[PDB]
Formats: structure tokens, C-alpha cells, sequence
């Protein structure tokens, strides 16, 4: 050989019950100090009960299932109200078409920017009604329409024609319409929080509504409509319920703790800053 | 044994006599990317010593009523040394890092500074103050190069999320009675195997004083902070002309 | 090891102890430069002073590293981080850090 | 060259000055060659 | 089988079908320094296919009176791509090169190229005509960078020496009714296992028109001289600062 | 493993005499073609007498000894004339200082040049005499001033105290002093061309007479004197041979083919190019 | 386990919490004059216990303008206890020595003694100033006795030579910040296996403050330096009447 | 302040290589440093004076 120079500390574990408890006694001696920490190392304490007091044993049978992430997210929320009003200044056409984005609606989105990245299949409900909560018997389409296929124009537009792209045809009076759909990101995972840009170039403050924008999450367009050549007499509104399933998370993140004011990014009302914790007069009294 | 340490990787070697470990993120260590995860084709080019060695960038002054600093990564080095050379000639970049950050005082200084990663570090303005104005950051505040950017608001982070939760992720406390620095190794993250070191900022590194300096008059008066990194693991693809940005 | 002159100014001459030693102190700016010289181990200036530098001069031609170490005489409760580094040929003193 | 990584910090009742002794010396992989004399050594006048 | 050929490197390919077979330099292919000639101990840092790959400078354009032109190695690429930028950055450097020279006529145009490899490739004055004044080349003849420069006194290679001799170096000639192009490879070649990229070129490449270049008017005039050059088994070492000379 | 991607056609031989010739006879055929050669390549050609006509057998005896590099060079050759005159111009101090270099001669520097890498041991003989060849009782000290040591200034310096540099102590009147020389570049070898400058940073015109200039072949002062303190009555001349031995050769080049000018470049007198062969009238006739 | 220390010999015994290891000069420890090397026939006297014991000499002022001061052996102690009265009635004299330099200061001094031995230490004069007067030390300069003596030109040593090369005699170094004392195992260093403890010293001892001492206006001020030293197999032969010098 | 010499070696402050030194320590062994005959004496013995 001419040349010589030319030559994870963590695993799983099946815990499905609450740790026990082992019966300890007193312990009086030197050299040894579990209630002593350093927390500039950057790890949590390692003292348990039994280090601190005199403990009892107690077997646990307390469950840790309810808090897997699968159980944490698949249970449907809202994630987008769709409105064909018949007189105003909406769509009056018959038509809507609405660009996916599930950042819409709080109570959904702090539970998934939780963590930064997530990928996972979801199952999607389709509740529609008219305003007021009544039923009608009226005929639906609902489109998927993925980036790059065109979008309808009118209620009559060719692409309802629906040849390649999936949709679901469903009366107003039949129970509320429901599909599963894939993992459909470019990427491994969607991200609810990219620190980048999009393209490349100089980034002027004309295009700064540009950052934070991954196309990896932008899923396409979801369009519906009345199925018929004549307008509907009859007001409608679309409410979508996301169901997450087979789901994996990455990178744990602080929780919002400041409400939400856009869709598209993290901005905060900066004159009104709310604390995370309520307050009280004095640090010695309840 | 645990307060005395040495890294020593191409040609440069930090030393420090009080240490508090060293910290792996998510329990990881920095690795070339596999032929499994792999999606571009050309054979990647791995410049080893000339790019995987700490660098030093410019030193920040701990003032009695600063509010915390900022970096992003790879942004920092896109302009230094034979690492910004190749990540300004190539498309793609993926690479680790050792990050290093110094401060010491004396044994009467007191005072302590949170040091983490927070990946995907995506900053919000104030929306004008009252709310209705869709405002966002200039380029020169999300990617603030080598010299880092100030927080306005630290306590939210200037992104709307808790500074009492950012232990959560990766970090080390600078209490200067027990350390004089932070060691954080870090492995590539992100949803792609390889991505533009120019568009794309992987993790953000927060120095914020959570317990403020302070000191009796006489006592010295400018305590720098330092930050050192070293990139690790740093491979580079789709080779072309240079690019800035 | 034997002792370095790195302090070898004009200004010394009258008082050689002085020059066996070069001070740091408490900076109010950042990143500034303590002091530099030349590594040439067989060359006019700091080595000079050195028994290797001295012997070194009884030859033509050397090969080999070198090395140089640095004790700080300063008070226990004193403090601080120096970055010492070593430029090869191509480059004049760098003009910062 | 030697620079300022951080600084050099003291506590009151402590001198803001101090010294640093420099010592130099070859590695095992040292060698030298081709003897001659030195330019150190000069005879100005007579030794008597 | 001996005409048409392909030459594969990094992320180039350059193809032919009308070559000569190709030229190995005093019978030797490049490769990296040994444990046992190496001298500086510091590792190496070997780029690969981001230096090790075809780059093409300006083309000149040969005319029937045109004297020739010579080229010096590494110079043309100190400042190109990624390589130039090693060389910048590192004290210390080493490679072999992989000399493709081209040029394409018709089967009616007529004239031969003298391409060769001089090592160590020192120029020299006219001494002011009369031979009294000890005159030297200035930077620009010395180096021309990747522009080449032209020769004035081709029958003596400006350097006092018979072209009539050259062939007693690694060479083809580019005879038009032949072929279309030349293609040597060259070995390191120097008294040290590694040497500045900047101070010392380790050999001159030269085109000579040695048959003049001819052809009837009407025909095609524009008959330009391509030089694609490829660094081969590129090491670096001694790293620093940048530096352009 | 996790990433694949990370995983001299000429011998010596000892030819001691010419190549025999062996016996041939008539070829008469196609296909074949020894005479037909593509000098393109870069190739010599390898057609042999036996390929071109009808050939005898030569049992060749012919040495090839005489041509072996070491032969060729380890003849003592003039490389220096140092004159030490009593009244005039030069040093009439008694002493000299001599900077070594072998280029001043053209007879050997273009039997060296015709190489680009040289390494070897030597052998300097000085032959010493007045300048008109007679010889006089006068003591002398030849000194090597390897580089970094101190020249001598006078006759009476103390650096011909010579208590670690190499001296030699001989009369006129002794035969030749005769010393052998090892390889002593700091380099693997001795290199007549260095395509380069010595030094880093701008190479102004100021500066220009740098160009060429290699210290690993600077190799120090030869410093000789008169012994003594008063001056000697006697002019001086010193004639100094090297021969070449244990010599290895790199890199053949062309023959310098124009009168020499400087020693320390290969400057060539421009207006009076003088052509390799002498010339004639006519093409066609001797 | 380096810094803690305890000797123990004779009826002495001395201490140190922080100590900087102990050297043993040339590698070589103090042993009793071999039948081989000898040369004297008379059986030698060892009188152990009595004369190899620690001897404290006197105590001096460590200045912020101290030069340094020297002492030489056995020259220090041919008055004192039972070893002076030894040396004084016999001709001959050979022996080791373990020396102790004690210095403490607080975490608030600050200064380095280079502490040496030098053996067979000349002292030269400074030749009347202009050079042309051949004066000579006096004896009270040459043999100080127990008091010691100051030096005047500490850079060359009072003697033509660099102080700045004294390390490469035996010794350590008394810093303040890190330790408060020194110790040296010296052996019998001679061209002869015995010699007159009164004619002739074998070495001196240099404490020379290289780094001046230093502290702020109201720390202590009186900063002593004492030596204790030990003689280590003492032998003596050539037994008569006393003789002081 | 141990009093001995550093022991730190070049690979362990930074990355190396392998080199095999072949370089000889022959020419600083004592004895070829002394062995070169020098000056010592100058005698002079003048006829008047
Ligand atoms: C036949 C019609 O039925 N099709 C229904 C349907 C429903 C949802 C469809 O795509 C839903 C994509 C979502 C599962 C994920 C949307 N994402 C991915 C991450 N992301 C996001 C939003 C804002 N900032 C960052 C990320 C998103 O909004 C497509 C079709
Ligand atoms: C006791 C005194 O005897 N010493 C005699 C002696 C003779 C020659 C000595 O060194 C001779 C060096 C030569 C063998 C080679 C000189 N070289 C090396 C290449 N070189 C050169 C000159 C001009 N351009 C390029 C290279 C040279 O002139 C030293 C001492
Ligand atoms: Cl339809
Ligand atoms: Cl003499």
C-alpha cells in the first residue's frame, strides 16, 4: 500500500405500562450524590424516587398507549370551510376552487407543528350542508386537481370532465362522503417549517412573501361544484374533516403559545405578546 | 475527566479546560449520505481536510442587557474558506457539524447562556405591531451570513414559540461558575438527501442569555462570546459555475 | 525548549530581561492581533535566542517540525481564549483573525 | 500569530497585565545537514 | 479502433473519430505521491471529480502566417473552476494532466500542428537585438495565463533552442489530412514530490504550425485551435488563506 | 457497505552490444505493410533493415558502453577561472570570493543541458599557476562558504579560522589538489531549468531578473586566499575542473543551437539567429 | 497524585500541596563513588543521617525589580551542622543534592522564577565596562556562602551567556498560578570521583524572576523565596584537621 | 513548570499523513561536528623586531 492515509447511542424499547416502583431504604454514606445534577451538560435529571425518598414498590399497570402520535393525531379536526353562496360577492358561478392548506384552522395546526417534519396518509370527510344546517337534494362533484392539470373555470369548464383526475360525485343528502389519500410529497416528508427560499436569485423585499414557501408541501388544488348546465337555487357550505393515519413524526419543537395570524407563516401580534403562563402578585404567594 | 477536552479535526484543535460534555444531537452522528437514500446520480466529490476544520467566526460582546444572537447553517460558512468555495460551485450540499461556542469570565462574573439548535429556524416579524400587516423578514435577517443577527423579541424566539420550551431541542448551558463553553455536534437533517446550501438554512444556532450577565464595577467589563464550527461529514454534487445566491 | 524572543523590540535592548516574555491583557475590542513572527527557525529574529536556532546555524540545511509552547504566567484568577496560528509560506501576516 | 479568541478576563483585585513565555524546541522528525560555521560567532579584535 | 476514441472524466466526456492513438508521457501514467517520497505531513486533500475533469480555454485561430503558441501548466488553471481555487488556497500542489488539443479542417485543407510537452519550459529574451542587454520576460510572457501567448521566434522556441529538436519530447502532430487532434498525458514531473501551484510551472504546452496552414480561397478560412486540459490524481496540501500569486 | 463509490509500459533491459541482423529473404504480399508508417502518433518508427530489403546476417559485436550517460559526463572539464592579481582592477587583497556556479563555460553546460534534471557526486581539481604558467613556493587556502556561513571580508578574516567549513591547505608547487563533492540540493536534484520564481507576491519588471532563478542550485561561495598577513608579490591564477560521477540523467531536451550569452538565463543574441545546419544553393544538388 | 508531595530523609521532613512533579537531573540519582571509579584508598566515611538531612538557608525578598539570585554547592552548607564540620576535616568531598525552592504567593500574584542548576557555574566581570580592564570576581562573588549572592546582568547569566538557553540545564519553574515550589535531585557531577567541598563547586543554583512579580495595592507584598536543600550520599575521605578554606 | 519538554507530536494536533523519513542523523552525531581540524595557534617568530 503506497498510500496509507487512504484507508448512535440510542435504540428502541417496548414500554407498554408506567414504570414500577422498587421499595428503597434510607441510604447514609460519601462519595455517591444522586440528587446532585448539572444541567449545563444539556441532559435531564436521572434521580428517580427511590434516589430522594423511601419508596414502597407499587406495580404499575398505568397504560403509555394513548399517548402514541398515531392516537395523538387520528382523530379528524377541520381543516377548511368552502362556501357557494347563491347571491353576493363570492363565487355565484356554481364553482369554487380551493388550494390545499391545512395551516387554516388552529386547534389542527399547533397539534402538527409540534414537530417539523411529518409524514403520513390521511383520510378526508367531506360534511356539506346548506348554511343554515338544512339538507337539500342536491347533486355534488368533487375534483382533486394535482399541480399542473388545469383548473375548472366554470361550472361547465372540459375539466370536469374528470378523465384522469379522481373525483366523488354525492347528493347533499347522502352521509358525508369520505377517501383515503397517499403520502403525495416530492420529498420524504412534509415540513410545516422551512427555513429557506424556494428559488434561487436575488430576494428583494418584493419577493420576501416568498420565504418560508416548499413547494414539497404544496398539494394542488381541490375543486367542486353543482353538477349541472343551469345555477342552483341553493346556498352551500363545504366543511373538511383531515383524519391522520400511519403517521411518523421528526424533530420535536416548541408549542405556538402566541394565536396564529396567517397561514404561510409565523408572525405574532407584536404589540400584544401574551405570556405563556398566567400571573400573580408576589413569587411567595399562591 | 469530563470538564477537560480536545477536537481536533483537519488542521486545528480546540482545547478547553472546563467542559460540561458534549452534546450528540438526537443521538446522531454525522454521516456520509448512503447509496439507499441517495436520489442524484453524479459521483459526489468529499473534500475532507479542506473543509471538515473549525472556523471561526466574528466574536460578539455579552453586554448586561443583550438579548441573544443568531446563526444559521450552512449560511454562515457559504462565504469562507474552500467549504464556501464548494457550495457556491455546486447545487447540491449535505454535511454535519461540530459547533463549537467560547465565553469565560472569572470566578466573580456570574451569568447564563442557553446554546441550541432549533431546526428549520423560520422567523416572523410583528406584523406592524398591531396585527394586520402580512409583513415578513428581509433577506439580511433570515440569512444573516458570518456575522449572525440579533433578537428583538427572545423571549418568543421572534417566531411566536416559547424560549422556555427550547430545551426541547439539542443544547448547553454556559453558566460561567461551572463552563466556559458549549459543544454541540450535529447530524444532517432534513426531508431531502442532499439540498442548495444557498436556499435552504437546515437548523438555526441560539446563544440567548436567559440569566443576564453581571458583575461588581471594576470587574472586567467586555465578556466576548465566540463561535467556532466545523463542518462535518461535508459532501457536495451537480458541480456547475459559481453561484452567490 | 529554551526560550523564545518574541518581544525582541529596539526598545528593549537597554533592558534584555523584557524581551524573554510578551504581555496580553484586558482588550475592549474584539478579535485583535497579540503579537506575530516569522517560524524560520534558522533566520534573524526570535529564534534566535533558542539553543535549537543557535545549533541550527552550525548547519545549511534542516528538515523536520517544530514546536512551540506557550506558558501563561499570568494571575490564577485571570482567564482567557487565544487563537495561535501558523501560516504557511505564500501568505504575508494575515491581516486579521 | 497569536490573537484575541474571546479575552483576557480578571476579577477586581487583580493585575489587567500579564505575561506569556514562549519556549521552543524540534520534533522527533528533526534533522539537520551540511555542517558549516555559524554567523553568530565573530573575532572583532585580538583575545589576550 | 485507433482513430475513434472517448475520454471520460468527472462530469466530461470528449470524443473523436479521427484521432492518432494517444500519447503517455515518457511511458507513464499520473498518480498520487507516495508515502515514501512525500516530505510535508500534513494529509492531502484529494478533490476528485470536481478538479479531475475536462476544461476548455479560449481558442485561437490559426492563420497561414500565424508563428504558434505555448501555454504553462498549472497556470491556465489557477483560476478556473474548483481547481483554481484549490491551488489558491493551498501552499503545496501536485497532478498530472490529461492534453487534448483540437482542430478539424476538410479533406481539402492542408498543414501540420506540432503539439508537445516541454518540461520546465524557460523562456528567454532577444538580449535587445545586439545581445549587450541581459533583458528578462516580463510576468505576462512568463505566465500568460489561460489566454497562452504567441511565439516570436518559433524556430528557436524563444528559449534559444531548435524546434527542429522538440519532437525529442512527448508529442503528436495534428496533420489535417489525418487527423483532427492530439492527445498526451502527462505525469508529475519536478525535483519535489509537491511545489506552489503559482511560483513554478512544471511544463509548457506548445502548437506549432510547422507545415503552414493552406487551402484555396473560397474554402473555409476560420480555422480555429481548441485546448481542452484535464487534471488527473490532483493533490493539495499546506492550506491557508487564499492567495493569487 | 453503505457507499460503493468509495473503493508503466516500458522495462529495462541490458542491451551490451548492437542489435544482430538476422537474414531475410523476398516478401511479396497484402495486408502487410512495415514500410507504411503515421508519424502523427508521436511514435519513431519501428521498420527495420530486414523490413525494407534483403538483409544478411551481422553477428554485431559493437559495444554500447561508450554511450552510457556516466562515460559522456565524468570527463574533468573547466568550469571556473579565478584571478587573484597583485596591481590593478580587481582584488589585490589576496583574497576572492567566488559564488559557485557552472554555467560561465559553453563546452560543459551544454553536454549538462541537455538534460532538465540532474543528480550526481563530482570531483574538482585545481590546477593553480601565475598567469603566465610559471610556479612560485606560494601557500594557499581554498574554503567552502556553504550558504548562511560568513564570507570571508579580508585576508585575515576570521571565517579562515575554518574551524567547522572544509578547507584545503596546498603550495603552487604541489600537484593539483583534487577533492570529491557529494549531491547537496536541499531538492532530489540538480535542475539546469526551473520555469518559475523563487518567491511569492507581484514580479514587477523591476524584478524580473528573478525568473529562472532555483536556489536548490545555489549551492555557496568558494573562498580562496593567499596565507599570510602581509600581501604576496605573486599574481594568481586558479583554473578549477569538475568531473562529473555516480551521475543519473531526466528529461532529454533540445541542444542549445545559439551562442550563450548569460550564464543565468537562455538569452540569445536576436539579430543574429544563426540556422542548426550550415545551408546550400539548390535543394536538388550537394 | 502530582501536585501533593512529601520528602522525607534524616530527621527532616518537608511538604508541599502543589507541586509541579520533581526532576531528577540527567536521569541519574545520587549514589556512593563505586570501587571502579575511585581512585583515594582510605576508607571513605558515610556518616548517613547527620549530614543527608534538608538545611533551610536564608530566606529572601521577592521584589517587583528583583534580578535573581544564585548560590553554589557545596560552598552553601561547608559551615553548617555536622556536614560543614565533615567537609572542614577531610580533604575530600563528594556528594548529591535534592534542592527545594519554596515560593507561595495568592490566586491574585502573579510571576514565574525559573529555578536552575548550572553546574560548574564561572562567574565573569563586565571587564570594567569598556573591555580592556581583565578584572576578576572576588571571592565573596564567587563562593557567597549560605547567604547567596545577587545577580547583576541576569539576561547573560553575569558570565557571557544566554539565559534565555538556561532550560536546557535542569529545572522547573516556580509559576504562581500553578505551583509554589521546586525540586531538583542533582548527582555528583565531576571529572574526578572526589574533590575539595572548598576549592571547588560542583554547581550553583539560579533563581532568576523571569515574569516579574505582580499584584494589585493591598495584597500582600512581602512575597519570601527560601531554599532547603539536602545533601544525598555524602562521602568524605582524606581525614586530617579542619580547614575553613 | 514540570521542567520537561512538550511531548505533543504533530499528529496530534492535526490531521496527517504517512511519510516514511529516510533522512539521516549522522552529520549532528558529536563526533562529525568536532572533527574538522580549526585554528588554535598562531606562532610568529620574526627575524628584527
Ligand atoms: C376526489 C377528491 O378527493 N380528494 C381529496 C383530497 C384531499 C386532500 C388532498 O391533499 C391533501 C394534502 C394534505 C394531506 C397535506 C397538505 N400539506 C402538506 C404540508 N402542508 C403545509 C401547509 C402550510 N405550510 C407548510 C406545509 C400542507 O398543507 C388531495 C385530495
Ligand atoms: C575545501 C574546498 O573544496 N570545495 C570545493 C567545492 C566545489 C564545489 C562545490 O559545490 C559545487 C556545486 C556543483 C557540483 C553544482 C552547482 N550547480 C547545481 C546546478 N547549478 C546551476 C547553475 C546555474 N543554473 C542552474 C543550475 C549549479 O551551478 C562546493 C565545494
Ligand atoms: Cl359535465
Ligand atoms: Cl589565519
Amino acid at each position: 500500500d503506497p498510500i496509507a492515509d487512504m484507508i448512535s447511542l440510542t435504540a428502541l424499547q417496548v414500554l407498554p405500562t408506567a414504570a414500577n416502583t422498587e421499595a428503597s431504604s434510607h441510604r447514609l454514606g460519601t462519595g455517591v450524590v444522586p440528587a446532585l445534577q448539572a444541567a449545563e451538560t444539556g441532559a435531564s435529571s436521572n434521580a428517580s424516587d427511590k434516589n430522594l425518598i423511601e419508596t414502597r414498590c407499587v406495580l404499575n399497570h398505568h397504560s403509555t398507549q394513548e399517548t402514541a402520535i398515531g392516537n395523538f393525531f387520528s382523530r379528524a379536526g377541520l381543516v377548511s370551510i368552502i362556501t357557494m353562496p347563491t347571491t353576493g360577492t363570492q363565487n355565484t358561478d356554481g364553482y369554487v376552487n380551493w388550494d390545499i392548506d391545512l395551516m387554516g384552522y388552529a386547534q389542527l395546526r399547533r397539534k402538527c407543528e409540534l414537530f417539523t417534519y411529518m409524514r403520513f396518509d390521511a383520510e378526508f370527510t367531506f360534511v356539506v350542508a346548506k348554511p343554515n344546517g338544512e339538507l337539500v337534494p342536491q347533486l355534488l362533484q368533487y375534483m382533486y386537481v394535482p399541480p399542473g392539470a388545469p383548473k375548472p373555470t366554470s361550472r361547465d369548464s372540459f375539466a370536469w370532465q374528470t378523465a384522469t383526475n379522481p373525483s366523488v360525485f354525492v347528493k347533499m343528502t347522502d352521509p358525508p362522503a369520505q377517501v383515503s389519500v397517499p403520502f403525495m410529497s416530492p420529498a420524504s416528508a412534509y415540513q410545516w417549517f422551512y427555513d429557506g427560499y424556494p428559488t434561487f436569485g436575488e430576494h428583494l423585499q418584493a419577493n420576501d412573501l416568498d420565504y418560508g414557501q416548499c413547494p414539497n408541501n404544496m398539494m394542488g388544488t381541490f375543486s367542486i361544484r353543482t353538477v349541472g348546465t343551469e345555477k342552483s337555487p341553493h346556498s352551500i357550505t363545504l366543511r373538511v374533516y383531515m383524519r391522520i393515519k400511519h403517521v411518523r413524526a421528526w424533530i420535536p419543537r416548541p408549542l405556538r403559545n402566541q394565536p396564529y395570524l396567517f397561514k404561510t407563516n409565523p408572525n405574532y401580534k407584536g404589540n400584544d405578546i401574551k405570556c405563556t403562563s398566567t400571573s400573580r402578585d408576589k413569587i411567595t404567594t399562591l | 475527566s469530563d470538564r477537560v477536552a480536545q477536537l481536533t479535526i483537519g488542521n486545528s484543535t480546540i482545547t478547553t479546560q472546563e467542559a460540561a460534555n458534549i452534546v450528540i444531537a438526537y443521538g446522531e452522528w454525522p454521516e456520509y449520505c448512503p447509496d439507499t437514500d441517495a436520489t442524484a446520480v453524479d459521483k459526489p466529490t468529499r473534500p475532507d481536510v479542506s473543509v471538515n476544520r473549525f472556523f471561526t467566526l466574528d466574536t460578539k460582546s455579552w453586554a448586561k442587557d443583550s438579548k441573544g444572537w443568531y446563526w444559521k447553517f450552512p449560511d454562515v460558512l457559504t462565504e469562507v474558506g474552500v467549504f464556501g468555495q464548494n457550495a457556491q460551485f455546486h447545487y447540491l450540499y449535505r454535511s454535519g457539524f461540530c459547533v463549537h461556542v467560547q465565553c469565560n469570565a472569572s470566578k466573580f462574573h456570574q451569568g447564563a447562556l442557553l446554546v441550541a439548535v432549533l431546526p428549520e429556524y423560520v422567523l416572523g416579524t410583528i406584523a406592524g405591531g398591531t396585527g394586520n400587516e402580512n409583513s415578513h423578514p428581509p433577506y439580511a435577517t433570515t440569512q444573516p451570513g458570518q456575522v449572525g443577527a440579533v433578537l428583538t423579541h427572545p423571549y418568543v424566539l421572534d417566531a411566536g414559540i416559547p424560549l422556555s420550551q427550547l430545551t426541547v431541542c439539542p443544547h448547553q448551558w454556559i453558566n460561567l461558575r461551572t463552563n466556559n463553553c458549549a459543544t454541540i455536534i450535529v447530524p444532517y437533517m432534513n426531508t431531502v438527501p442532499f439540498d442548495s446550501a444557498l436556499n435552504h438554512c437546515n437548523f438555526g444556532l441560539l446563544v440567548i442569555p436567559v440569566v443576564p450577565l453581571d458583575f461588581n464595577a471594576g470587574a472586567t467589563s467586555e465578556i466576548p462570546i465566540t463561535v467556532t464550527i466545523a463542518p462535518m461529514c461535508a459532501e457536495f454534487a451537480g458541480l456547475r459555475q459559481a453561484v452567490k445566491q | 525548549e529554551t526560550i523564545l524572543e518574541v518581544n525582541n523590540l529596539k526598545t528593549n535592548e537597554t533592558t534584555p530581561m523584557q524581551r524573554l516574555c510578551f504581555p496580553v491583557s484586558v482588550q475592549s475590542k474584539t478579535g485583535e492581533l497579540c503579537a506575530a513572527f516569522r517560524a524560520d527557525p534558522g533566520r534573524d529574529g526570535p529564534w534566535q535566542s533558542t539553543i535549537l536556532g543557535q545549533l541550527c546555524r552550525y548547519y545549511t540545511q534542516w528538515s523536520g517540525s517544530l514546536e512551540v509552547t506557550f506558558m501563561f504566567a499570568g494571575s490564577f484568577m485571570a482567564t482567557g481564549k487565544m487563537l495561535i496560528a501558523y501560516t504557511p509560506p505564500g501568505g504575508n501576516v494575515p491581516a486579521d483573525r | 500569530t497569536i490573537w484575541y479568541q474571546t479575552n483576557y478576563v480578571v476579577p477586581i483585585g487583580a493585575p489587567t497585565t500579564a505575561y506569556i513565555v514562549a519556549l521552543a524546541a524540534a520534533q522527533d522528525n528533526f534533522t539537520m545537514k551540511l555542517c558549516k560555521d555559524t554567523e553568530d560567532i565573530e573575532q572583532t579584535a585580538n583575545i589576550q
